[PDB]
């Protein structure tokens, strides 16, 4: 049964989009000729279906942006008066200098990611700062109200008792919070210090979709030198060297190579934004289940038993901070099924049965806390020849001392 | 003279002697902004790639639209442009151009001994 | 779009077949029929992998109904936001054309009452701390009530349990416990 216990903060870093492209079908395959484009025209449509598939794609990314951020109704603001009880999220919560307004973790994660013919780069929907926005909105919320404004209007709650609800919900009643509030304030502390200084000295999911979507338009780039069986790579070459009815036989050369480049390079993004989406769609559930309420499933929210989350907002991403509570120290006990007074067998109602050596205690089971036996916490089953490990010790009945 | 991806982009002239860089000429695609042909029969052009120095006319980082008027208050968005700016046919009626608003700005009584 | 692809010349001299075979003796048919084929398989090879990605796609969104139905319809579950917003207490499933429409049904609470609340309460030297609620005032008197409906209840011995003395305890007051036996008692 463990006797001690410590607050650890871990860090979860997941991709939400990737850059927005759209590329020129026309421009890129032939640029300003003319014949080429006429020549063109022979294939159908296949500078329709292109250009529609990175307009999806495009589309999509805004959508997994606005479905991940956007699940606060109202834009909430932490009060001045800074007295959580202790609780210091001083390096969480926005700092009003900045032009950017982001705090301290999200200015680490910031400064640690970032340091035509037919290829342009769209804007996002929603920049940087109204994402900040978002994020200190959540923060404000989860701090001053708890799970309530998740789910309906928001009830204010102080953080302390909050806190204390949160470790009802794990098994470990209150009073252990209550009685041991600075120890815990201290060590919530020094895990965000950690944390703070481990993300200065890494953020590998966050760059190798940067390094793919970069190389991805190099190979296409670079699939513009290639002869593909004619006399030169250039289409303003051909047309200054040839006469019309001997220059379509290698503009269609061309155009053929760089019909197949675009296939290609559209599949491959078709694929990886899939990926995206799925990696979003994760996102976005664990936004909901982890930041507005405490979650019970296990090794979802962190490593230890889920206490509460807090987010940051990353570049093309986000970052959560679990904050768990795992038991440190152990020691050996004996321990028995029930316990056989007279004739009849106590079963313990909300807890364990453990001995140090003389005595008998009955004590929760994810902290060290001994109690008397009495009839309040035990009920009785029967008689005590059915049960196999059944010791025979006594009770209190806290009755008789006051019937007197 | 070449560049990261084997691009001309500069040239020296064989009379002169004098060096001259090359830049492609501004490019960009056309999207109009439509309130749907039931309400009304207007639009409003946004060039994506290029500044309204070149072909009512507001610059914006997504690109330089042109036909709408540009107000001051912030609403939901209707027609995302993009960069945060949305536009809209509500404003007799006319195409407008604000900035996005996220929600409204609440502030909840925290104390330390205050429940609801 | 699929359909459509069947009028392209692909460089040949026509876009149907029948006049190729026609129009031409069979030995230079073959480079106009090459043409097509090239074309046709080309076409024909884009429209199945963009419809296995569709595909995928669907698939995901039907594991996912799936579960909703699993553990919305079937069951009451814990999980915030999944069957919609609020506290889950029940859903219904309808059938719509290639699809699933679920009917939520969620508890939410509603008019909101400020009050004044302390984490314990010290009797005698002991604290006593809640048993499943949470201690409130209307100005005067003290309270124990539960966390999602106002029901005060008189602060008794059955309503709380009791845990050392009221000295380490950052907010704390002094109130008083019912203690129900001592009146039968007498
Ligand atoms: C609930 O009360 C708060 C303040 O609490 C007051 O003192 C307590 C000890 C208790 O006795 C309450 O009954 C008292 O009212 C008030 O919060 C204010 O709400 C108004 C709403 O228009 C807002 O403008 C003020 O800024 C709030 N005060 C602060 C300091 O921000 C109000 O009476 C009630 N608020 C809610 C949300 O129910
Ligand atoms: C449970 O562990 C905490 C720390 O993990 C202990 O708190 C430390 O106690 C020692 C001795 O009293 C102090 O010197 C330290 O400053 C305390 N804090 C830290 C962070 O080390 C606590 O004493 C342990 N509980 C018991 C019952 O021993
Ligand atoms: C096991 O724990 C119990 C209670 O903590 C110990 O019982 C106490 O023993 C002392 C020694 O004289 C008595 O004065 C107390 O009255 C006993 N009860 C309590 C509640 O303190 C017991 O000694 C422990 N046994 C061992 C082997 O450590
Ligand atoms: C707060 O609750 C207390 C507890 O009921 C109220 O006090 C009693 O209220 C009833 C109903 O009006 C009266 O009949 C009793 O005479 C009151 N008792 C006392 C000792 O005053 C109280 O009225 C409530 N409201 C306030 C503002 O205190
Ligand atoms: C709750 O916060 C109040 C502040 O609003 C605390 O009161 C402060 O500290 C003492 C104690 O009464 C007094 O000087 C003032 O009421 C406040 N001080 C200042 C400088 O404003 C109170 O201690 C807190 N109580 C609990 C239980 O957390
Ligand atoms: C919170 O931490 C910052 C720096 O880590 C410090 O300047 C500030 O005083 C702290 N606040 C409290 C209430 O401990
Ligand atoms: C419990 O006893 C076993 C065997 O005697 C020992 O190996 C183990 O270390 C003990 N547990 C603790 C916490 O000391
Ligand atoms: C555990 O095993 C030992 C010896 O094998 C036995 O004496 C003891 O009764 C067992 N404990 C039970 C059955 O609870
Ligand atoms: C416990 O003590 C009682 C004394 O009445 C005895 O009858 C019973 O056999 C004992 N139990 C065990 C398991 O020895
Ligand atoms: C002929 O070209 C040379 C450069 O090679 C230039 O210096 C010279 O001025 C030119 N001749 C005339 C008449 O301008
Ligand atoms: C146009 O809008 C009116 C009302 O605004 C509506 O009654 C009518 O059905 C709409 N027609 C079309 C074609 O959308
Ligand atoms: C467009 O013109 C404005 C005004 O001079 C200038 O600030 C801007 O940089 C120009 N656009 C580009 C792409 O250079
Ligand atoms: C609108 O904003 C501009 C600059 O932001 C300001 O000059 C103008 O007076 C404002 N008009 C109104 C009606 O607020
Ligand atoms: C509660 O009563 C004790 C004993 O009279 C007193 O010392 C203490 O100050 C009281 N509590 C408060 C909050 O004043």
């Amino acid at each position: 049964i463990p006797i001690n216990f410590t607050i650890s903060v871990t860090t979860e870093i997941l991709p939400v989009s990737m850059t927005k492209t759209s590329v020129d079908c026309t421009m890129y395959i032939c640029g300003d000729s003319t014949e080429c484009s006429n020549l063109l025209l022979q294939y159908g449509s296949f500078c329709t279906q292109l250009n529609r598939a990175l307009t999806g794609i495009a589309v999509e990314q805004d959508k997994n942006t606005q479905e991940v951020f956007a699940q606060v109704k109202q834009i909430y603001k932490t009060p001045p008066i800074k007295d959580f009880g202790g609780f210091n999220f001083s390096q969480i919560l926005p700092d009003p200098s900045k032009p950017s307004k982001r705090s301290f973790i999200e200015d680490l994660l910031f400064n640690k990611v970032t340091l035509f013919n037919g290829l342009t780069v769209l804007p996002p929907l929603l920049t940087d700062e109204m994402i900040a926005q978002y994020t200190s909105a959540l923060l404000a919320g989860t701090i001053t109200s708890g799970w309530t404004f998740g789910a309906g209007a928001a009830l204010q709650i102080p953080f302390a008792m909050q806190m204390a609800y949160r470790f009802n919900g794990i098994g470990v009643t209150q009073n252990v919070l209550y009685e041991n509030q600075k120890l815990i304030a201290n060590q919530f502390n020094s895990a965000i210090g950690k944390i703070q200084d481990s993300l200065s000295s890494a953020l590998g999911k966050l760059q190798d979709v940067v390094n793919q979507n970069a190389q991805a338009l190099n190979t296409l780039v670079k699939q513009l030198s290639s002869n593909f069986g004619a006399i030169s790579s250039v289409l303003n070459d051909i047309l200054a060297r040839l006469d019309p009815p001997e220059a379509e036989v290698q503009i269609d050369r061309l155009i053929t190579g760089r019909l197949q480049s675009l296939q290609t390079y559209v599949t491959q993004q078709l694929i990886r934004a899939a990926e995206i989406r799925a990696s979003a769609n994760l996102a976005a559930t664990k936004m909901s289940e982890c930041v507005l309420g405490q979650s019970k499933r296990v090794d979802f929210c962190g490593k230890g038993y889920h206490l509460m989350s807090f987010p940051q907002s990353a570049p093309h991403g986000v970052v959560f901070l679990h904050v768990t509570y795992v038991p440190a120290q152990e020691k050996n006990f004996t321990t028995a099924p029930a316990i056989c007074h007279d004739g009849k067998a106590h079963f313990p109602r909300e807890g364990v049965f453990v001995s140090n050596g003389t005595h008998w205690f009955v004590t929760q089971r994810n902290f060290y806390e001994p109690q008397i036996i009495t009839t309040h916490n035990t009920f009785v089953s029967g008689n005590c020849d059915v049960v196999i490990g059944i010791v025979n010790n006594t009770v209190y009945d806290p009755l008789q001392p006051e019937l007197d | 003279g070449r560049d990261i991806d084997d691009t001309t982009d500069a040239v020296r002239d064989p009379q002169t002697l004098e060096i001259l860089d090359i830049t492609p000429c501004s490019f960009g695609g056309v999207s109009v902004i439509t309130p749907g042909t039931n309400t009304s029969n207007q639009v409003a052009v946004l060039y994506q790639g290029v500044n309204c120095t070149e072909v009512n006319v507001f610059q914006t980082r997504a690109g330089c639209l042109i036909g709408a008027e540009h107000v001051n208050n912030s609403y939901e968005c209707d027609i995302p442009i993009g960069a945060g700016i949305c536009a809209s046919y509500q404003t007799s009626q006319s195409i407008i151009a604000y900035t996005m608003s996220l929600g409204a700005e609440n502030s909840v009584a925290y104390s330390n001994n205050s429940i609801a």
